[PDB]
RNA sequence: ACCUCGAUGUCGGCUCGUCGCAUCCUGGGGCUGGAGCAGGUCCCAAGGGUUGGGCUGUUCGCCCAUUAAAGCGGCACGCGAGCUGGGUUUAGAACGUCGUGAGACAGUUCGGUCUCUAUCCGCCGCGCGCGUCAGAAGCUUGAGGAAACCUGUCCCUAGU
RNA sequence: GAUAACCGCUGAAAGCAUCUAAGCGGGAAACCUCUUCCAAGACCAGGCUUCUCACCCUCUAGGAGGGAUAAGGCCCCCCG
């Protein structure tokens, strides 16, 4: 609606390519490609913007308007600044290390566990408790972050496990 | 790749391992096989190797079979079978003419043995299907070995194809799998397998590598 | 009186129907129409006098709505509990051709003549067929206005 | 998570949605999670 | 009171099954007044499994030793041209009760004939004929089916 | 491999929010391959290949009928 009504800034260092309904964004961090919805229109406003416009107010286009706008914005920001996630550990003996490009968790299982960072994503531990996951894609970073997050059951008693950075877990205490 | 060989079931005996434990063995003559044909996806639609086992007089060979062996270049044999392979890289090492013996296998190798089981004739449901019999006393009237109920009343009103009844038993392909090759007598062309093998003595068996325990 | 065909009266034509982005029911209904011979003024319900039909690109058939996951094809093996179901989805990449032909078989008559009529149907999942020797003329799914 | 024919926003932190064809009430409180069935 | 009184055999057990899921076990979960151990409740899940005895004609049920568990149901309360015959429902006799009596009792007790050479469909096996555009033979691909699938204890991990 | 319940990611309509509306994932003894066996009368009656690949007569020359054969098989015979 209103969010889908304003164009996306494009910086002086990032170049865009439009062909058919497909487009691509290229910036310092990497490159990205994206496809735009059918009823929606995407235009290169040469005065420094990419305008996403809905021909009508039908619920389908009314819905795809902001969706496509946010997709284009995420594409551009991911190619310029990248997407990073900070994520912490809690508990005694719950530890994190590296192995090649993979990141290994020792969270109290009778065996270690370890995650292989897929394409376009680089893990980076900065402390045995604190590690980060970064990538060119906002959706991939979030998905692999969520995959990491759920390697332990939720702990409302001691909180032990893999929490996000800014996340405040709910915690209820058993009577003993 | 899944190696295999054709042979005969000589009989069965016992051996003692190094730790002095008796091991029942079936003895198989995994005598020489010549490969007579290659099957390839480019030509036949699948990858397989056709190989021939046995000793037979050329007087007893029918002219089509003798001609199929001449096109191969090998003397006719009694039995011909083939191994299903998986890919072409597997059949790269088989060439029409070459040999394979019991030395394809080794000690500890798990093999699958395919044979054809002994004939049990026309068998009843107790022998054939392990039915519980019926009482030998307490009044049972001429039903001491009969199946009894074969369905329900008027619904469905029929007897459900697949009902276990009595008829010819035995004489079927059987694969016994994960059987340990205790020892290959390489020089004598024999191999000793821990356990039992389907079929009668002097019957054709196919000893293949194991897929579950390869 | 009314015309009935004699022995050498039936002439057969070869039609190739492209199935790329066509509705399954529309394609099958038309193919059944010119497989039974309903487009010939010499039609007679007694005689199998239709035409040969090739269906090309049976992969690319279009199924509307949400039938690629919740429409089923049921078969029964005759044994108790011997019923198996495959969706249109699974059937489109396991082996696709029968999907199209399934529909056509359901719109031919279910008699002996229908068995004879089926033999003129040649469904191919690919864009090409081996019957170039019979000069199959392309057939377009047309509607007559009124 | 209740599965009942009738779902309602038990508290003011709850909110009702339709997800994948089902009416659901979703709250920050795990006890209030609730869907129709 | 709709078919069956020119006959649709009636309980329980045996043999053999077959299907549902409203899940007993095993498998996946959400919420807990869930610390762990173990539970409660709801959701998903029907592949396989789901014991032997005593008491009773027993179903039901009570109990004994187990078990991962000893699920609930439909199929003429599945199954007697497959079995049994303890129950129930002839004729004998007796007790109690009713009746003047003959007799009677959703009262009890003892005894008490379970017929059939399978025509057709169905099912389990086995052949003979023709077909698959000449007549034969060897090896095969597989569309399509059928079978199978259960589970415990101990020990490391960790007296963490 | 595709999923059930369930868990999500990125996300508008509805400036924040939401597993969904566009898209992307995890996910069970259930389903599909997988293991074993039957299987081309699978009438779309299949594939690879080998063998024989010939010899006359009649009816009236168009087709049919009869016969002798090959490769092969069947019976008879000795058995399992
Ligand atoms: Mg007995
Ligand atoms: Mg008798
Ligand atoms: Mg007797
Ligand atoms: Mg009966
Ligand atoms: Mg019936
Ligand atoms: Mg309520
Ligand atoms: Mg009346
Ligand atoms: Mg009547
Ligand atoms: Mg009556
Ligand atoms: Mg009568
Ligand atoms: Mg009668
Ligand atoms: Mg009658
Ligand atoms: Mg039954
Ligand atoms: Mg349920
Ligand atoms: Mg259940
Ligand atoms: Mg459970
Ligand atoms: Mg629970
Ligand atoms: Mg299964
Ligand atoms: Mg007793
Ligand atoms: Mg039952
Ligand atoms: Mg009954
Ligand atoms: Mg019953
Ligand atoms: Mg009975
Ligand atoms: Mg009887
Ligand atoms: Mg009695
Ligand atoms: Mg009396
Ligand atoms: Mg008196
Ligand atoms: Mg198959
Ligand atoms: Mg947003
Ligand atoms: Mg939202
Ligand atoms: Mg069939
Ligand atoms: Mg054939
Ligand atoms: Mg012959
Ligand atoms: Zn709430």
């Amino acid at each position: 609606s209103r969010i889908g009504k304003q164009p996306v800034p494009v910086p002086s260092g990032v170049d865009v390519t439009i062909n058919g309904q497909n487009l691509s964004v290229k910036g310092p961090k990497g490159t990205l490609t994206l496809d735009v919805a059918e009823p929606i229109s995407v235009s290169r406003a040469e005065d420094g913007a990419i305008v996403v416009t809905r021909p009508d107010d039908e619920r389908r286009s009314r819905s795809l308007h902001g969706l496509s706008r946010t997709l284009i914005a995420n594409l551009v920001t991911g190619v310029t600044e990248g997407y990073t996630q900070k994520m912490e550990i809690f508990g005694v003996g719950y530890r994190v290390q590296l192995k090649g490009q993979n990141l290994e968790f020792a969270l109290g299982y009778s065996h270690p566990v370890l995650i292989e960072a897929p394409e376009g994503i680089t893990f980076a531990v900065e402390s045995p408790t604190k590690f980060s996951v970064s990538g060119i894609d906002k959706q991939k970073v979030g998905q692999i972050s969520a995959v990491i997050r759920r390697l332990r059951r939720p702990d409302p008693y001691k909180g032990k496990g893999v929490r996000y950075e800014g996340e405040q877990i709910r915690r209820k205490v058993g009577k003993t | 790749a899944r190696k295999g060989i054709l042979g005969t079931k000589l009989g069965m005996t016992q051996v003692f391992d190094e730790n002095n434990k008796v091991v029942p063995v079936t003895v198989v003559k995994a005598g020489p096989n010549v490969v007579t044909r290659i099957r390839t996806t480019e030509r036949d639609g699948y990858s397989a190797v056709q190989l021939a086992y046995g000793e037979i007089s050329p007087r007893k060979v029918i002219k089509p079979v003798a001609g199929q062996f001449a096109a191969a270049g090998v003397n006719p044999r009694r039995h011909v079978a083939e191994l299903r392979l998986d890919d072409e890289a597997a059949v790269a090492e088989y060439e029409v003419g070459q040999e394979l013996t019991a030395e394809i296998f080794s000690d500890g190798a798990y093999v699958d043995v395919t044979g054809t089981s002994k004939g049990k004739g026309f068998a009843g449901t107790m022998k054939r299907h392990g039915f519980r019999g019926q009482g030998a006393a307490h009044g049972a009237q001429a039903v001491h070995r009969r199946p009894g109920s074969i369905g329900g009343c008027a619904t469905p009103g029929r007897v459900f194809k697949g009902t276990r009844m009595s008829g010819r038993m035995g004489n079927d392909r059987v694969t016994t799998q994960n059987l340990k090759v205790h020892k290959v007598d390489a020089e004598n062309g024999v191999l000793l397998i821990k356990g039992a093998i389907p079929g009668r003595n002097g019957g054709l068996v196919v000893v293949r590598s194991a897929i579950k325990r390869g | 009186p009314t015309y009935t065909p004699k022995a050498g009266d039936t002439t057969r034509s070869w039609y190739v129907i492209d199935a790329s982005d066509v509705v399954l029911g529309r394609l099958a209904s038309a193919a059944a129409t010119l497989l039974r011979g309903k487009h010939k003024p010499t039609f007679t319900p007694n005689v199998d006098g239709g035409d040969f039909v090739i269906v090309i690109n049976a992969d690319k058939i279009a199924v509307s709505g949400d039938k690629l996951t919740k429409k089923f094809a049921y078969r029964h093996s005759g044994y108790p509990g011997g019923l198996r179901k495959r969706t249109i989805g699974e059937l489109l990449e396991k082996h696709p051709t029968r999907v199209v032909e399934n529909a056509i078989i359901g719109m031919l008559p279910h008699n002996k003549l229908g068995r004879q009529i089926q033999k003129k149907l040649k469904v191919y999942a690919g864009p090409d067929h081996p019957h170039a020797a019979q000069q199959p003329i392309p057939f377009e799914i047309k509607q007559v206005a009124q | 998570m209740k599965v009942n024919p009738s779902v309602k926003p038990i508290c003011d932190k709850c909110r009702v949605i339709r997800r994948h064809g089902r009416v659901m009430v979703i709250c920050s409180d795990p006890r209030h999670k609730q869907r129709q069935g």
